[PDB]
């Protein structure tokens, strides 16, 4: 009802002060998407919080 | 803009 629920499909290493640096593999929970192409996200393995590149993610269990 | 990374 407000979960979001994406994988990362590769890496990401974060270049501003404002994104996440995500693992392949790393489950993420979709905090806002208004953006469009970058996510705000919030990493349910490390805890971290930022924004993300939604073309590295696909929707998961 | 801030175009997305392309894809690995
Ligand atoms: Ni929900």
């Amino acid at each position: 009802g407000s979960h979001m629920t994406f994988v990362a499909l590769y890496d990401y290493e974060s270049r501003t002060e404002t994104d996440l640096s995500f693992k392949k593999g790393e489950r993420l929970q979709i905090v806002n998407n208004t953006e469009g192409d970058w996510w705000l996200a919030h990493s349910l393995t490390t805890g971290q919080t930022g924004y993300i590149p939604s073309n590295y993610v696909a929707p998961s269990d | 803009r801030r175009p997305l990374p392309p894809l690995p």
